[PDB]
DNA sequence: AAAAAAAAAAAAAAAAAAAAAAAAA
DNA sequence: TTTTTTTTTTTTTTTTTTTTTTTTT
């Protein structure tokens, strides 16, 4: 149990892989087991295991490269053979286009959404494990979600504290960012309809007896899937 | 700055020189009549109608409303010292406390004086304090002499409830009176009788209950009425703790207007509240000249009456009108509703006609697909008390479902039981009961050997196009979102209000089928059966033209059942079967 | 205390606004005379005259709280004196810009003790009112004495016995009591990162307050954050429990609610007295191109009919309910959004998002008391608004049957064997849908092209079929209003950058080649007032067209009806006719609004099968 | 369209950890 | 007066049943 301070509270969220140094301390709460102290860590260091001027800089020169769009598309997923026109796709992808709001208030999307339908010899699950690992926020998700973790986020209320419990699936997770979809073919009736949802508006709408919300996903899906 | 004696010499004035000429035009001392009743024993509660009060003594009306216990306490001190000057002769001993009360007034620090009442007093509010919605009854109006209207949804079951607890001591022979007035009280374990106070013994007195004072007492929630909850809001539900001779007169499902006293129950000094309940009055549907009524045509201007915005449906309507009037029962045990089915294609107004029949028959229930369903219709265990859902609530009434069909397909079996058995037969887990289901089914849906066999009247709705049919309709309809009132014709509707207290008379009407209607009986029933043979007819059928026929009797209010009654029972019966041909 | 009297000098200064614009001299004005006593000021007043005066107030709450409304009683009482005099306290609440103190439920941090905070939150729970004393009044029958006990706010002793020991009777009217609720609000979900559990806190509401805001509702909380205390102990943990002390509840939805303004739409309305309509509808929905029939019908929604009640409690739906069926990228769930956007009280939902309970209200038990409590489901909290239901088609069949009773009569019935209530929704349904087959199959009938049965068809007074046609001229015209629109940038605020994680609106030449959408706004919701009456000439024009519409002869060959005709549709006429006339505050349903209602009708009822 | 199996809701029961009050000496 | 054992209350979890939903013939 560990035990945290003034500006050491919320450094941390559940799941992170941590390192503490603190001071192995017991409760002091006015004095078969007998003289057995229930004992805790004292937080006093917490660090989270997994821009400057200057690589601004090399930003800019990267981009006024009269070929920037070359490298990139080379740059992407050099193990992979072929394919030039999908890694440009992807890489198209990756940077998305730009959202909209009119002035009456409505969005147009600026997240590019890919589908990539072939036979299972090549490489588009690797493909798709790549854009994860290099898309700034990512998620690899199957059909049917994943391991433990659903697709689409899901609202329950807990029925003895009774609040909104939001359990995120892979779409609210990946906001801003990129969904990679291994198995598209294979969803859900539920999770198909609110991925038909999510993809055009960006949003997933969910009312439950509790109260209706909108939670935003503004996730660009790159999706997988075999004839 | 508030005296109270003058306000017992103020009430005891209006007790005693307070009249009006209800009976005739004769000046009778309304009061007084009701004390010397009290005095024996023949009345146990006295209605203080504040109307009387305000009408010479406003000032007085408006402190009662603006402190009521007081108020109650000096009226029932008053009323205890006007009994004795009012008693003309000597009560019977009515029952045993009044027993108890005289020996223990012979044998005689005190006698408290709740333990000698045998009487309780209850305001009615002044009709110049509007009834009050539930959700703005707020701190402001704690202990004030408020009216709230409400549907009662769960009353708890009549208990007594201990207010003069007497013990008995094992030594002085003496008794010992404890008033209570918290929810709880603490036993006095030594007696403080002045005999054993001298003498210094144990005191060790035991509670008897044979001296003690019990009073019936009652636990109810109300909610609010749907027409008065917020828009975005749900209805609020208050506490109504009933009492005395307040107790057995609210059902779940009855519409309550309650006239009580907002007080707190003490648990910052948070409080939770309740309304004690002083004058309990069931209103609309659960409210508690003969020339029309002897009329040829009587029979029709019900019918008529019945949602009259709703264009057409002649017979439909007059089908209803026995639903509502019911047969009669039988126990050579024969069940003595009818239960009607209105099926046809949508926008043909069922629905209407069902939320109509809701709000006319006196006790209904008007459940919609699944919105209300499993243990909404039949009941459910709730110590662990049981409540019965629309059906229970329905018992003896009209419960109206709509979209019959669309219905669970275990509430359909639910309802087998119920429009044959007229029970509820459970057997689950936690539940073993019988339930009695004494309810008219009254079903909507669109489209059946299932069905059919069951209902005695399937009555089907076609709105078939018909150029000038439904220029007639748009007329009505259109009239009606012009002036809110159906068109105007021949005869003047019946008012809701009106129109239950003449179905009520009817209801006590129970007739007699003549021997001699039995050939024209039979010979009419043979013929029913060839029909569904030759082109779904059985025992029921004949069932269904008897209860019919008795529905009409009761209308015409004749003790025996003239053949007029089975032409015009078994022409309902033609037009229903003609409506699915 | 020289700082006290200080506060209340200055507190005392600036409620004296007659030099000044003589804004908060009107707002006690206005307190007084609709007999209220709490007063609301906005913070950033107090910053724009005093700064020191400002961070006092927000960075110590209850003492200059206090001082504040010591003086608002003073300014009252020297305004009038009899009121002042009614009411023991005037109370104060505040609104504006919290620079920082403007936070959330996880941002809540114990830096923030003893400050003024202005909370945004989702509310979870509300708590039942309890009547808190606060002054109690006991009589003792034998001394003929009343004694009054005070009962300061130390957020104990009731006494029973006189001073020889004689009872005292408590005088419940003559005591003093302040009702008081508890509740627990929220992080809005949306806002919340989407990993951890929400975090929470509580709310303390006094009087003028208690019920100001109900359970999932999205809400603005203004008020003092300190810690609880815990009971008598001769020990204790360094553990605190802290509450938020509100002194000012606001609905987030400030969309639910000037004579300059009032005169502006008077001025439109009487200019043109015939094209209003057309004029508002042709600029519903801007960024949308084409679909002028259904952009009318959607204005007819927002206007909504009037509502009937008869003398015998009969209910007559006054709201429109439309279905959209659309072949796929024809803009109808922009719509929605668009709807959503604009229209107050606007619930949105999905097919398969909202399942049974949640779609209409609910019924559980309370867990606590252990008592049945009702729950507001995702309509009956869309009451006189609208519900957005998107992807209606893939929605399970029970919970469209679930919908009619709402749809029809607008009042949901949920009984379970402890309770049962009938739930007011009063909404109307603009609902999406995809047909079968995922695009429209023009050469089979529209009754085959939905698979929707005929009563639910019969429910919706409106159902439009979109298809996409792709007419050379019409692609062209729909890409360039597309392209136009996907061009432009907001005017000056924009240069380039990417956006982050008036009677008629100026003409830019890049969105038109129309009536600002807040004018639009205000002019809708004073209209959704008027309520016209049918005219006689009105009724015979529109009972005829009912005639000829169910005559068989009012379709030809080859084209097929939408959906059936039955009375509902008549009723829709005069509703539809009833929306018409709002829109030109006529107060009376002429010809006009009955013929233009009449050729919607028309229009929706009828589709050419090639 | 209807039955069989599965999943989820919901309600009742148990653990239990800790703070406060009443009875005992 | 001061301790102590109980009393509660306040959360949380767990288990049985029922009901609701999904898949198959
Ligand atoms: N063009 C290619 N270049 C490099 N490796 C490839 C290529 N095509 C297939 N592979 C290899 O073949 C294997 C199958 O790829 P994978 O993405 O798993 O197929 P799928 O997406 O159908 O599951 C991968 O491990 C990958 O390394
Ligand atoms: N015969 C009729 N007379 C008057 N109004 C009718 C008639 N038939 C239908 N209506 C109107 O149709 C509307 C909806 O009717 P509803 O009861 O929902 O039909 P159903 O339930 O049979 O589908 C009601 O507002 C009602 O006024
Ligand atoms: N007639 C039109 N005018 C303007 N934009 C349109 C039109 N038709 C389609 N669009 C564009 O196509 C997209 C499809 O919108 P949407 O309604 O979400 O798809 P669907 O109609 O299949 O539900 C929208 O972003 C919209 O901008
Ligand atoms: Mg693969
Ligand atoms: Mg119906
Ligand atoms: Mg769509
Ligand atoms: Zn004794």
């Amino acid at each position: 149990q560990l035990y945290c301070d003034r500006y050491l509270c919320d450094k941390v969220v559940p799941g992170n892989r941590v390192t503490i140094m603190g001071i192995y301390s017991i409760k002091k709460f006015g004095l078969v087991g007998v003289g057995i102290r229930s004992s805790y860590i004292r937080v006093l260091g917490i660090q989270v295991d997994t821009v400057s001027p200057q690589e601004e800089e090399e930003f800019r020169r990267l981009a006024a490269l009269p070929n920037v769009y070359e490298v990139i598309s080379k740059s992407i997923a050099p193990s992979i053979f072929g394919g030039t026109d999908m890694k440009k796709a992807i890489a198209c992808l990756l940077f998305g286009g730009s959202r909209k709001r009119l002035p009456d208030g409505l969005t147009r999307r600026g997240d590019i959404n890919l589908l990539m339908l072939g036979d299972p010899g090549t490489a588009k699950s690797q493909l798709l494990k790549f854009v994860e690992k290099c898309s700034p926020i990512g998620v690899y998700t199957s059909g049917k979600g994943s391991s433990a973790a659903g697709l689409t986020a899901s609202v329950m209320r807990d029925p003895s504290s009774r609040n909104f419990i939001m359990e995120g699936g892979a779409m609210v997770l990946a906001d801003g960012g990129v969904v990679c979809i291994d198995e598209f073919d294979k969803m859900r009736e539920d999770d198909r309809v609110a991925i038909h949802e999510a993809m055009e508006q960006q949003t997933i709408s969910i009312a439950k007896a509790g109260i209706t919300t909108t939670l935003n996903s503004r996730c660009s899906v790159l999706a997988a899937a075999n004839s | 700055l508030k005296d109270y004696a003058l306000e017992k010499e103020k009430v005891k004035k209006f007790l005693q020189e307070f009249y009006q000429d209800d009976e005739l035009g004769k000046k009778q001392f309304k009061y007084g009549n009701q004390l010397v009743r009290l005095a024996h024993r023949e009345q146990v509660a006295l209605y203080v109608d504040l109307d009387d009060v305000a009408e010479d003594d406003p000032e007085l009306v408006d402190s009662i409303c603006e402190n009521a216990r007081r108020y109650a306490k000096l009226f029932a001190d008053a009323v205890q010292e006007l009994l004795p000057q009012y008693k003309e002769r000597e009560v019977v001993n009515k029952d045993v406390l009044d027993v108890y009360i005289e020996h223990r007034l012979m044998m005689e620090n005190q006698y408290p004086a709740e333990l000698m009442r045998r009487f309780e007093l209850y305001f009615q509010g002044p009709s110049s304090n509007k009834p009050r919605v539930i959700r703005e009854v707020r701190a402001d109006s704690v202990g004030k002499l408020v009216t709230v209207r409400g549907i009662v949804t769960r009353v708890s079951e009549v208990k007594p409830k201990m207010v003069v607890a007497t013990y008995t001591c094992d030594q002085c022979g003496a008794e010992t009176y404890q008033p209570i007035q918290s929810p709880t009280f603490m036993p006095l374990i030594m007696c403080p009788s002045q005999e054993c106070q001298t003498n210094r013994s144990g005191g060790r007195l035991y509670l008897q209950t044979r001296g003690s004072r019990f009073i019936k007492f009652q636990e109810m929630k109300m909610q609010e009425h749907s027409d008065q909850v917020p828009v975005g809001n749900i209805p609020r539900s208050i506490t109504v703790l009933v009492e005395g001779e307040n107790t057995r007169i609210a059902q779940p499902g009855d519409h309550v207007s309650v006239t009580g006293i907002f007080l707190p129950i003490l648990r910052g000094l948070l409080s939770e509240t309740y309304l004690e309940a002083h004058r309990i009055v069931k209103m609309n549907k659960s409210e508690d000249e003969l020339r029309q009524i002897a009329e040829e045509d009587f029979y029709e201007k019900l019918a008529a009456s019945i949602a009259p915005e709703i264009y057409g449906h002649e017979d439909v309507k007059k089908a209803l009108l026995l639903l509502l009037v019911g047969g009669v029962d039988q126990s050579p045990k024969i069940r003595g509703n009818i239960n009607i089915c209105l099926m046809g294609d949508p926008g043909v107004a069922k629905s209407q006609l069902l939320s109509y029949i809701d709000r006319l028959a006196p006790r209904s229930q008007y459940t919609t697909g699944r919105g209300s369903s499993g243990v909404g219709l039949t009941a459910a265990v709730l110590e662990l008390t049981l409540e019965g859902g629309a059906l229970v609530l329905a018992d003896q009434g009209v419960c109206c479902i709509d979209e019959f069909d669309k219905m669970a397909e275990a509430d359909r079996t639910a309802i087998h039981e119920v429009m044959e058995q007229q029970t509820i037969s459970i057997a689950k887990a936690g539940i073993l009961t019988t339930l009695n289901a004494r309810c008219s089914i009254l079903a909507a849906a669109n489209p059946p050997a299932a069905l059919l066999s069951r209902f005695d009247l399937l009555w089907l709705i076609q709105d078939r196009p018909d150029r000038d049919n439904d220029l007639r309709l748009a007329q009505h309809i259109t009239y009606v979102h012009q002036h809110s009132r159906q068109p105007p014709s021949q005869f003047e509707p019946l008012d809701m209000k009106l129109m239950r207290r003449y179905i009520a008379m009817c209801r006590e009407k129970q007739p007699m089928v003549p021997e001699s209607l039995a050939d024209y009986i039979t010979a009419a029933y043979v013929e029913m059966r060839r029909e569904a043979w030759a082109s779904y007819t059985s025992a029921r059928t004949l069932l269904a033209i008897l209860r019919l026929s008795t529905a009409l009797a009761r209308l015409r209010m004749v003790d025996v059942v003239e053949k007029e009654d089975v032409n015009e029972a078994i022409r309902l019966m033609e037009m229903s079967k003609d409506s699915l041909l | 205390d020289v700082e006290l009297r200080e506060a209340q000098r200055d507190y005392l200064d600036f409620l004296d606004d007659e030099e000044d614009q003589g804004i908060y001299q009107s707002k006690v004005r206005e307190l007084i005379s609709d007999n209220q006593y709490r007063l609301i000021v906005n913070v950033n007043d107090l910053r724009r005259k005093n700064e020191k005066r400002a961070n006092r107030l927000l960075n110590n709450a209850f003492e200059e709280l206090v001082a504040f409304q010591r003086a608002l009683k003073d300014f009252v009482a020297s305004i009038d004196a009899t009121y002042a005099k009614q009411y023991e306290e005037f109370y104060v609440g505040l609104e504006g810009s919290f620079g920082s103190k403007h936070v959330s439920p996880r941002t809540l941090t114990s830096c923030f003790l003893s400050c003024v905070v202005c909370v945004e939150g989702i509310v979870t729970k509300c708590s039942l009112v309890r009547p808190k004393v606060v002054r109690s009044v006991h009589y003792c029958p034998a001394t003929k004495k009343t004694i009054e006990r005070r009962y300061s706010d130390l957020t104990s002793v009731y006494p029973t016995k006189d001073e020889e020991n004689n009872p005292l009777e408590t005088e419940y009217g003559l005591s003093v009591y302040k009702d008081h609720q508890t509740i627990t609000i929220q992080e809005m979900p949306e806002k919340a990162p989407a990993g951890q559990l929400p975090r929470s806190v509580d709310v303390i509401l006094d009087d003028d307050l208690v019920d100001k805001a109900k359970p999932g509702d999205r809400v603005q909380v203004v008020g003092t954050y300190r810690c609880l205390p815990g009971k008598k102990g001769g020990y204790t943990s360094g553990t605190f429990r802290t509450v938020l002390i509100a002194c000012n509840v606001k609905q987030m939805s400030k969309d639910a609610q000037s004579a300059e303004d009032i005169a502006k739409i008077k001025k439109f309305s009487k200019t043109r007295s015939k094209d209003i309509f057309d004029q508002l509808a042709k600029s519903l929905a801007p960024s949308i191109h084409g679909h002028d029939y259904v952009k009318k019908a959607i204005l007819c929604l927002l206007l909504g009919g009037v509502e009937r009640d008869l003398e015998n409690g009969s209910h007559i739906r006054g709201d429109i309910n439309i279905l959209l069926i659309g072949d796929p990228s024809v803009a109808k769930s922009q719509l929605l959004r668009y709807v959503l956007c604009t229209a107050p009280r606007a619930i949105p939902t999905t097919g398969r998002g909202s399942s049974g309970v949640g779609l209409t209200a609910a019924v559980t038990t309370d867990q606590e008391t252990g008592e049945r409590r009702l729950e507001a489901g995702a309509m009956v909290l869309a009451d006189r608004g609208v519900v957005c239901i998107d992807e209606f088609d893939k929605m399970s069949d029970m919970d469209r049957t679930a919908i009619h009773e709402v749809m029809e009569q607008g009042r949901v019935t949920i009984a379970k064997a402890g309770i049962h209530a009938r739930l007011n929704a009063r909404c109307s349904v603009l609902a999406a849908a995809n047909p079968v087959y995922g695009r429209y199959d023009q050469y089979k009938t529209p009754m085959e092209n939905i698979g929707l049965q005929d009563s639910l068809l019969s429910r919706f007074d409106l159902l439009f079929i979109m298809l996409d046609q792709m007419d050379p001229e019409q692609d062209r015209e729909i890409s360039d209003h597309v392209l136009r629109m996907h061009r432009y940038r907001a005017p000056g605020e924009q240069d380039g950058d990417a956006m982050p994680l008036q009677i008629y609106e100026k003409h830019d030449n890049l969105l038109h080649g129309m009536v600002s959408a807040a004018f639009m706004k205000k002019y809708i919701h004073v209209a959704k007032i008027i309520k016209p009456v049918l005219t006689q000439e009105s009724a015979t024009y529109i009972a005829e067209e009912y005639s000829r519409l169910r005559s068989q002869d009012s379709m030809s060959s080859d084209t097929a009806r939408t959906s059936p005709v039955t009375a509902r549709t008549l009723e829709t006429l005069i509703r539809l006719a009833t929306a018409h006339a709002k829109a030109r505050m006529s107060k009376t349903v002429d010809l006009q609004d009955a013929e233009e209602a009449v050729e919607l009708v028309q229009y929706a009822y009828f589709k050419k099968v090639l």
